């Protein structure tokens, strides 16, 4: 558990809060119509970029 | 001096082998159960054996020349058509997958999302040509020679 | 082509001085940078812009292939 | 259609230029690789006489050593004879002469741990973003039975299942072993399997560059000693008027 | 005179056409453990309870 | 250039040529004794080559 | 009764290196043509240990490779040694033949036509060394290479069965790309020593291009010092490398071991023959391609007769230098384009830096020394 | 090293299968039997 | 400097790894029941029991 | 007198009058100059009759 509180605030950057505000506004889109090959897969490679970034910066030094 | 001294000394490099009866004069076993095929050792990469067992029949003549690249097809290079073995290169880059993977039933090349066929034909690009042939002439009744 | 060999001069002389007359080093960087400013100066216009060239093909090479994964 | 996903660089205690491995964070990565992997990986390029004066004393190397039993070749009065391991043991193989280890794993081999770091564009730093970066499948997204929605995997499909969870063993020295701990100590010791002349190259690169700034000043002013007779000299003409 | 006013060691080293190949030789000494100064004391001062002789005490004596 | 052609060369050229060709055709022959070129070794049949 | 004047051996050497007259304004560029002959020693030196240890079979050459790095005694320095001594070769080669061309070196025809001839048994040396490790980069290096030599029309097809042993990929398949690459250095060398017999009848250039037979200085003291202080550092950036970032430099694929059963995501060779890569790929044929790669080394035989210039240097040619650097930054274009997946945007600038390489070489450089001439009134 | 000498090839594919030999380790079992495959030195007369 | 390239010479070719952890010492108590006399294929030089 | 035409021809005949002798005892007798103990592996648990050198 250092991962989900170091985690869960480096979702709380204001860059972080860019890259998941779209994520559920195309991920009500693909289950919409039921013949369709759009997947969410890019906006999810956007949030993670962004997030284990300032995960990496602040966890080290909690542990060991 | 050019006869005897330069004309004797390429066969210990050639295709005059080590191993007097290596795989050309080996015949071959069962080792291979329906469904999937796995590696060999000599002839350089796997010579993929095949035992189709009345399979593969249709799906040989079901898709016709027109958009393919290549006309080489399974009624003549082998002769009964429950008969094939393959070649562990490619035409441009040296590629064999992780076998049995793909939508039809052939190979699943990852490096740039090209597809094989099982028998050796290509659906896709960059690949000039299809995957070319081993030597062999099948004669008797079980005995696989191959070479 | 030895020394006593090598071509034909008239009229000129030459003075030297001994190595332990010297010091080691006379004007080091009050002559040293006005010096190399003055080679910097002469050889930068026609080796560098040829490689500005190199550089804007890249920016835009890698600008291509990113957008060619995308939309 | 979909792309790569490139791992964040972590300061690691080793990423420094005249830094070390912490040999401690080495002696816990032995146990994680020891009882969390090892069923399913293997390390044959790594045996137990490398880890006496790295990790553990040879006391204590040797009687770990004697937890399994490795078959050795025939003899006399026998065929298979068993013995335990000595310390000229590589670390035993999860499916032995495996011809087909995808029937215990759904159609997948996998591979040999003692070069995965060295392996890998990202280095040690792709293996903890591996497996501290696991996810549920998103949408639109299909999977198949025995597939699971990896982000830093390049077809995003891996046959492994999640090998580390929150205190799948507990340390011989009172660290609390969650996640990120378990994930950190082999990513300290997969570097050490890979790069086992990692710290005694730090040094040796030390003791030449204490030894450049000696010499090398020293030849530069023989240089300049024969090189100023003719640096000073002077020229004149005198042609007849 | 008011530069350096000691002795002249080119009157007997190095000046010799010998000496520029024999200090592969004669000149390879001297300097082995006056360098086990500073390699072997600023690696092990950076490397601060990370090496093996730093923690080998704990699992030495039982 | 005006350096190479005239009346004088290409009729030195011109007892050249013969020389040239038994230059070539002795670079011809000769590469497949060497090196086992065994698709010019059937155009002659009568030298048994390999046993 | 100077005994460095009458003594049989000892007058070779003072003609050669200690009473050669030299030219008194040479710099540090004619430095980098004894650093090739120290980084060709220790090659060589380096490479007579790793031999001791490999086992040239396609089952057991991957874990001979790695014994070396993990059992023998100083295995880990002496092995990458190797690879990144290599690598020095290479930057010192580029710069040797930048050098004699920027300051018209080709002018001497016997010295300049036997370099040719190194450029060519170097990077086919460098070629049957890196296949020797037997990993993903080497398996699938080779049989790009040799797809390329079954397309001579003549004699292609049985060329390439020669070379792999008689079969694809087996034990007696190594032991031919073993063999040339122990025998070729020692060929290098006695054509370096081939290559200094014809420069020393004219003596060296300067970087004024003009003759200097009223200044010349003898050879030692002054550049046998000179030497020595470069050799130097050039070891100071070599062991930088072995003993700081030994991994620099070369690819983490080639630690997959060799297996046609799975794929590697990118085929990409050595960073000096990235240029020579991006070429082949710029012909889509088997044909030409092999055509243009031994177009672009085979050049160089044609400098001698492209030059229309008064002068010999281009230290006063403003406008011949300036296309210098274009030559220059077209090689980093085709080295970066040569390491690149095979798209839209590194096909349009594979093949139109392809076709200015012979554009400047052929026919911009003959056409500028002539108005150089037409405007310094002949 | 017989085909050729002593025997022709039938002869000597059925001369090894006279005997069945130890070969290595496999999946689905161990230790299995197999006659001679023609690429057989003369069977040793003792272990070790 | 000049002895780096030479004082890592000498002790090179005394071997390295696979040797010094085995050769040293081979404990080979407790073999024999009595009254007759092995050979030990061994210790570089042979030794008996 | 020179050295070429005159001992260039001579030494070739003597050279050729090498290779007739030693191809004599390659495919003829190529083991008439070695020791027949040397085809008994090394081992030191047994001991040859005698030491005999080249
Ligand atoms: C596009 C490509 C164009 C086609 C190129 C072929 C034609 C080249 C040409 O037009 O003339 C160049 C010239 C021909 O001379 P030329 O006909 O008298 O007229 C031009 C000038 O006179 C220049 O003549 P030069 O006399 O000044 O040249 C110096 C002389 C080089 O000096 C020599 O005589 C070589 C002797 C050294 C032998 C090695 C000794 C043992 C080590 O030339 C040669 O003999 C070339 C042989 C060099 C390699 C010898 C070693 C190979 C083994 O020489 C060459 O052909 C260069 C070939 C060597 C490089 C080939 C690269 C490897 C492939
Ligand atoms: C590393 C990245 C790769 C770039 C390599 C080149 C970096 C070197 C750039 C040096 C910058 C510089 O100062 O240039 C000017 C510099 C200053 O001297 P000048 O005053 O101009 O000479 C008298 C003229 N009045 O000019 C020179 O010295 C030119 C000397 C020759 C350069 C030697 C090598 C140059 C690079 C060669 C590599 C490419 C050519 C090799 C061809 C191989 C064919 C396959
Ligand atoms: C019960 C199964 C299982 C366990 C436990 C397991 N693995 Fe694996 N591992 C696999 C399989 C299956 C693959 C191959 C996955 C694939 O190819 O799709 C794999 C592959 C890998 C790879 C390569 C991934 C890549 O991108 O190539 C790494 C790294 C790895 N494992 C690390 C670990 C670590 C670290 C542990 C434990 C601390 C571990 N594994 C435990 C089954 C396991
Ligand atoms: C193994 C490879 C080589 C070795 C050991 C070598 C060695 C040398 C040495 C020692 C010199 C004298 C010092 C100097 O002027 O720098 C020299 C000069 C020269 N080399 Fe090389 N060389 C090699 C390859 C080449 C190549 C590839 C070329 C050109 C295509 C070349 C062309 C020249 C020329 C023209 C000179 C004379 C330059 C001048 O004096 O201005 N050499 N070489
Ligand atoms: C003269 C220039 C030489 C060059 C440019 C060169 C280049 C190379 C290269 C690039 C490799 C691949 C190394 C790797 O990727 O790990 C290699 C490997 C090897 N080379 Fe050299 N080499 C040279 C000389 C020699 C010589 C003279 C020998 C033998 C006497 C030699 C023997 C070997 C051996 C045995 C390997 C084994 C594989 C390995 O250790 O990696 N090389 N060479
Ligand atoms: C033989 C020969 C012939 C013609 C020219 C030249 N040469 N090369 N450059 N210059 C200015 C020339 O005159 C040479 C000398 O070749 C070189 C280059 C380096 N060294 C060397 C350096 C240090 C030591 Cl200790 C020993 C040798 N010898
Ligand atoms: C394609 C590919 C992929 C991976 C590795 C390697 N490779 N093979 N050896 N090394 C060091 C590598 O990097 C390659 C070969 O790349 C090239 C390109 C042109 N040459 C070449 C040019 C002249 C001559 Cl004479 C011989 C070869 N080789
Ligand atoms: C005793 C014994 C028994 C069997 C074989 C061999 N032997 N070893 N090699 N060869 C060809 C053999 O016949 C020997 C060695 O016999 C000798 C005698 C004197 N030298 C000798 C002289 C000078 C030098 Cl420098 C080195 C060695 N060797
Ligand atoms: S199999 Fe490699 S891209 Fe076609």
């Amino acid at each position: 558990d250092p991962l989900t509180t170091v985690r869960e605030q480096c979702e709380q950057i204001e860059k972080c809060i860019k890259a998941r505000e779209r994520l559920e506004l195309c991920d009500q889109r693909v289950s919409s119509r039921s013949q369709t090959e759009e997947d969410c897969t890019e906006e999810l490679f956007d949030f993670l970029h962004a997030r284990d970034h300032c995960v990496a910066h602040k966890l080290f030094n909690s542990l060991k | 001096a050019a006869k005897n001294a330069v004309s004797q000394f390429v066969s210990s490099m050639s295709a005059s082998a080590d191993v007097l009866a290596m795989s050309k004069i080996e015949i071959k076993l069962s080792d291979i159960p329906e469904g999937k095929n796995m590696a060999f050792k000599w002839r350089g990469k796997p010579l993929f054996v095949r035992h189709r067992t009345k399979k593969e029949i249709d799906q040989e003549a079901a898709v016709e020349v027109s958009q393919l690249r290549d006309p080489q097809h399974d009624l003549e290079r082998v002769k009964k058509p429950e008969w094939v073995i393959l070649i562990g290169v490619c035409t441009h880059l040296g590629c064999v997958p992780i076998a049995n993977a793909g939508d039809f039933g052939g190979y699943y090349c990852p490096c740039h999302g090209s597809h094989y066929d099982a028998s050796g034909r290509i659906r896709k690009g960059p690949a000039p040509l299809n995957l070319e042939v081993p030597t062999y002439e099948f004669t008797s009744d079980d005995l696989v020679i191959v070479g | 082509r030895e020394f006593g060999h090598l071509t034909r001069m008239r009229h000129v002389i030459t003075y030297s001085l001994s190595p332990f007359e010297q010091r080691a080093f006379p004007h080091y960087f009050t002559k040293g940078i006005p010096n190399v400013l003055r080679r910097t100066r002469a050889c930068i216009l026609r080796v560098a812009p040829p490689f500005v060239v190199f550089y804007l093909v890249y920016t835009w090479g890698t600008q291509e292939f990113e957008k060619s994964k995308r939309k | 259609t979909d792309l790569e996903l490139h791992a964040p660089s972590y300061p690691w205690s080793h990423r420094g230029l005249l830094s070390s491995l912490d040999h401690t964070s080495i002696r816990r990565g032995f146990q994680v690789y020891k009882q969390v992997c090892s069923s399913c990986h293997s390390m044959d390029y790594v045996a137990y006489r490398h880890l006496v004066g790295v990790c553990y004393t040879e006391e204590e190397a040797k009687a770990l050593a004697e937890e399994v039993e490795v078959q050795d070749g025939p003899n006399e009065d026998g065929e298979m004879f068993m013995r335990p391991g000595k310390l000229s043991d590589y670390f035993p193989k999860p499916y032995p002469n495996p011809e087909a280890a995808r029937a215990a794993n759904n159609g997948a081999l996998p591979p040999d741990l003692s070069y995965i770091v060295r392996a890998r564009h990202g280095g040690e730093d792709y293996v903890f973003s591996l497996l501290t970066g696991y996810c549920e499948p998103p949408t639109g997204v299909s999977l198949r039975e025995g597939l699971y929605f990896n982000p830093y995997f390049p077809g995003q499909a891996i046959a492994m299942a999640p090998p580390i969870y929150n205190e799948v063993l507990e340390f011989d020295d009172g660290t609390p072993a969650t996640m990120s701990q378990v994930a950190k100590d082999v990513c300290t010791f997969l570097r050490w399997a890979s790069e086992p002349e990692h710290d005694h190259r730090k040094r040796m690169g030390l003791k030449m560059l204490m030894m450049m700034g000696l010499l090398l000043p020293l030849v530069y002013a023989m240089k300049r000693h024969k090189w100023s007779v003719l640096k000073s000299r002077k020229l004149a003409y005198r042609p007849p008027k | 005179a008011a530069p350096t006013l000691t002795a002249r060691l080119y009157s007997l080293l190095f000046r010799r056409t010998s000496t520029f190949a024999l200090t592969i030789a004669v000149g390879a000494l001297f300097f082995e453990r006056a360098f086990d100064q500073g390699a072997d004391a600023i690696y092990e001062h950076i490397n601060q309870g990370k090496l093996w002789k730093h923690i080998k005490h704990k699992y030495e004596n039982k | 250039l005006s350096r190479f052609l005239g009346p004088r060369y290409r009729e030195l050229a011109r007892n050249w040529i013969p020389t040239a060709s038994m230059w070539g055709a002795v670079g011809a022959v000769g590469l497949v004794w060497a090196t086992d070129w065994r698709l010019i070794l059937d155009w002659v049949p009568y030298i048994n080559g390999k046993f | 009764t100077n005994i460095r004047k009458s003594h049989p051996l000892m007058k070779i050497i003072n003609n050669a290196f200690i009473d050669l007259p030299a030219p008194s304004n040479i710099s540090s560029w004619w430095n980098f043509g004894s650093l090739l002959g120290i980084c060709l020693i220790l090659q060589i030196l380096t490479g007579l240990f790793l031999a001791m240890h490999y086992t040239s079979d396609t089952t057991t050459a991957f874990s001979s490779v790695t014994h070396i790095c993990r059992d023998v005694n100083y295995g880990w320095v002496i092995r990458y040694l190797h690879a990144n001594g290599a690598s020095m070769f290479f930057i010192c080669l580029f710069i040797h033949v930048g050098r004699g061309l920027y300051y018209g070196s080709y002018m001497f025809l016997e010295t300049w036509n036997i370099g040719v001839v190194l450029l060519f048994t170097v990077m086919a040396t460098a070629f049957m060394g890196y296949v020797l490790p037997w990993g993903q980069m080497s398996f699938w290096g080779a049989t790009v290479i040799t797809n390329l030599l079954s397309a001579i029309p003549y004699i292609g097809t049985d060329l390439v069965e020669w070379i792999w042993g008689g079969f694809s990929v087996d034990k007696a398949t190594l032991t031919r790309f073993f063999a040339f690459h122990f025998i070729l250095p020692f060929i290098i060398t006695a054509l370096a020593a081939v290559h200094l017999l014809f420069l020393h009848e004219t003596g060296s250039n300067n970087p004024t291009g003009i003759s200097s037979d009223m200044d010349k200085i003898p050879f030692h003291p002054y550049y046998t010092i000179k030497d020595i202080l470069g050799a130097l550092f050039m070891m100071l950036i070599l062991l930088i490398l072995v003993l700081f970032s030994p991994d620099l430099l070369g690819d983490p694929d080639n630690y997959t071991p060799a297996n046609p059963l799975n794929t590697p995501p990118h085929i990409k060779p050595e960073w000096y023959f990235l240029f020579a890569y991006a070429i082949l790929r710029s012909i889509p044929n088997k044909l030409g391609g092999v055509l243009a790669l031994v177009a672009s080394i085979l050049i160089l035989i044609l400098m001698p007769m492209l030059h229309t210039s008064k002068q010999r240097s281009m230290m006063f040619r403003p406008l011949s230098q300036c296309l210098f650097w274009m030559l220059v930054a077209d090689l980093i274009t085709l080295t970066w384009i040569g390491g690149q997946p095979v798209e839209h945007p590194f096909i349009i600038i594979g093949q139109l830096a392809s076709i200015l390489y012979f554009l400047i070489i052929l026919v911009l450089m003959p056409i500028t020394s002539i108005i150089e001439n037409n405007l310094l009134k002949w």
